[PDB]
């Protein structure tokens, strides 16, 4: 299932780390809120449902620290937007979470004394279901259809891509030993270490450690680790390589999916009448759409946001009316004659004006 | 074209008696014909490394 | 939209526009939608005494 | 620098249309002579 | 001493939000109250808090049901929040005080090693702050109003909830295939009652005994049912009732809503200006602060506004009278006497229409 196995995290920018910007482990680069109910998919520089060797471990997260692919689980890493989030499950690089609503992302864990932290600017924007616009769902109400990002994580059709890595530069494969320099690549992982100042290199060191003279500072050689084995995604916030980069295609998973979800239902409106009048005196909870029309050419549809206790004096004819106060049916209404008079004057002009 | 109102009415030959006809219309439908041009949805900017 | 004739009482007049409303599926509770309490209504909406 | 569409636009997207000549289409419940039927039936000149 | 709680038990309930979905927790809240003054919110839960797994009295735990089982966690462990984190002051029955902010819902969790029990209420938690100056968060100092809070005392004072029998919860975890049939496994020293069908509507009420209820071939047909009975429960919504006659006793709420003297904070001293008939008032504001205006004669024309930046307001005076109530402050009284600047001005002034 996970067949991505081959797919190795990377460490990526981020403007936030609690000190200052770094290039954070767990860095975000993508935040997906256009769901319904408050449902978040986050895409990171860390995978998830693999362990540091690549087996199929369960809740856990993975994420390279300078060279080396770490594994914590998942009761450890706490991301908060405004509030604290709820973590679902996580996939791959991608991660559904159940969060509120705020402006800025921040994903945040714990090492030996060492809080690392990424937080990010993104509008996690909470988008109610219904007429009823809440910000916390309700204990009950009544079913309506919705989207939401489900934690089917099945290839359901989207696909992102992986790459070949980028020479990924290390300065501590670098020293000086004692006034020229010398190179140590760790365990057979090759460099590309490239010099300059009158003779400038080209490198293979496949299995060794190369002194090099023609040099006696530091910052004068960068060696540059080559791994080419493990690939990556297309990062913005990794090199690339020279020749052909794209090598296979991942799957997204948490796929924004279709369903049910119970959304609130708005006190029943008070219904007093009138000639060819409706007073309705509405009492809500949470701010509800008031949504009203009459049923001829003219329907005058009028279209209201009630957050405070209201009194509405509708016009009403024998041509028809219809009200909807939240997430509630529509009730139609027709109006018939009561006007002040008896014929047998003040009637006849209620009834039938103009004359 | 009225939903619930049902309508009734006879036919009235001569020699023969009256048949009644009673007929309600319960959904009056109106289906346009439909041709597609496209569909639009959010997007994803796609940087390249 | 609570009305007892004294405060130490036990006779009590109660129209909240209380309706009850099914209960979820795979789910024991008793909910409603019933009109809000007027108490906390005049509180935030009165003038000065 | 690229655009490209979204994951979730399998379930997510806008379906733009031009729409034409309605063909009205009405469910009658129909007594005559105590043998009653129920019927679709189209608003077409002669479709019987 | 006054825990007499002891004849209850935690029970579970469901709540929304659970970490993971909706689930059947132990810490779920049923209701929250925040009609006091200064923040402090009083919630009634799913748990109690102030005794042990065996009844014993103990100061600072909470204990709770996991699926049939008490466990207890230290309150200093136990946490909740609405925007921003709360404060436990003090927890009592089922009934828990905290020092809350505003915010649209409460979240109370607690972690047992490896899990994160959370549960999560769209209940509202409002500040309602006293006077007529609008904190979010009180002052350092200020002044004393006379408020309304909820207590920390845990007594008894004429205020009661109920305390029922508690239905029979089910249980699957008793239903075992052992082997080629069904057998209800009880847990050891209780009864369970068993209503399987599987073809006739089989019924029996096993005192203590691991019974072979056979023609059954599946656990999916079977279903099983507990009967504690030693202790007692509050009439939750959230859990089946009994069959019988179940109201008995009186259990105390505490931390109720008394009275008390909070501090209010006290705005800037106005700066006042004087003039013929005329009062100007230059105002500087902290937090939004009521101006309360009126006059001393049949036409008060009364002014109720909330200043929450920099105003400047020029008010008239009269003979009669005029009145300034701004924030916490005592109340000012202004009158204005007869000083009018050829001299027709001072006649068109003093006694106008003239």
């Amino acid at each position: 299932f996970n067949e991505y196995k081959l797919t190795r995290p990377y460490m990526a920018r981020c403007i936030r780390c609690a000190v200052g910007s770094c290039h954070s482990p767990i860095a975000i680069e993508a935040v997906k809120s256009d769901g319904h109910d408050g449902y978040v998919r986050l895409q990171t520089s860390s995978q998830y449902g693999l362990d540091s060797s690549g087996n199929l471990k369960g809740r856990t997260m993975r994420y390279d620290m300078h060279g080396t692919i770490k594994e914590i689980p998942l009761h450890q890493v706490s991301l908060y937007t405004s509030r604290p989030c709820h973590i679902v499950d996580g996939h791959g690089y991608f991660l559904l979470a159940r969060c509120p609503a705020g402006d800025s992302i921040t994903m945040e864990f714990k090492k030996d004394s060492v809080r690392h932290s990424c937080s990010v600017p993104y509008e996690v924007k909470f988008n109610p279901v219904g007429r009823e616009l809440y910000t916390h769902p309700p204990e009950h109400g009544v079913e309506q259809a919705c989207q939401v990002y489900a934690h089917d994580a099945q290839n359901r059709g989207a696909y992102v891509e992986m790459h070949l890595p980028g020479s990924e530069v290390d300065s501590s494969l670098v020293s000086l030993s004692g006034s020229s320099v010398t190179v140590t690549p760790p365990d057979g992982t090759s460099a590309l270490v490239e010099c300059e100042c009158g003779g400038t290199k080209i490198s293979e060191t496949i299995n060794k450690t190369k002194q090099f003279s023609q040099c006696t500072k530091k910052e004068q050689c960068r060696a540059y680790r080559l791994q080419n084995d493990k690939w990556v995604y297309n990062s913005d916030k990794l090199p690339k390589a020279a020749g052909a980069t794209l090598k296979g295609k991942l799957h997204v998973p948490f796929l924004l999916a279709d369903g049910k979800c119970t959304v609130p239902l708005a006190p029943e409106p008070m219904i007093t009448f009138g000639f060819r009048s409706v007073s309705l005196k509405l009492h809500p909870k949470n701010p509800t759409y008031l949504i009203t029309r009459q049923l001829a050419d003219e329907p005058h549809y009028t279209h209201e946001l009630i957050s405070e206790p209201a009194v509405r004096n509708f016009t009403v004819t024998e041509k028809g009316w219809e009200f909807v106060w939240g997430n509630h049916p529509p009730k139609r209404f027709w109006a018939q004659e009561t006007a002040p008079g008896n014929p047998h004057i003040t009637h006849y002009y209620h009834r039938y004006p103009m004359s | 074209s009225q939903a619930g109102i049902s309508y009734n009415t006879i036919v009235n030959r001569a020699g023969y008696a009256p048949l009644p006809i009673s007929i309600t219309p319960t959904k009056i439908k109106l289906i346009p014909t439909v041709n597609l041009e496209y569909v639009t949805c959010h997007y994803k900017t796609g940087m390249d490394s | 939209d609570i009305q007892s004739r004294t405060v130490s009482s036990s006779d009590l007049y109660a129209n909240t526009n209380l309706v009850l409303q099914r209960p979820k599926a795979g789910a024991i509770h008793v909910p409603y939608t019933q009109a809000p309490s007027g108490f906390e209504q005049w509180k935030k909406d009165k003038a000065p005494s | 620098a690229y655009v490209m569409k979204s994951d979730d636009c399998l379930a997510d997207h806008a379906e733009a249309y031009k729409a034409h000549t309605a063909s009205v289409q009405a469910f009658l419940n129909i007594t005559v002579g105590e043998h009653s039927i129920v019927t679709t039936v189209y608003v077409n000149g002669e479709t019987p």
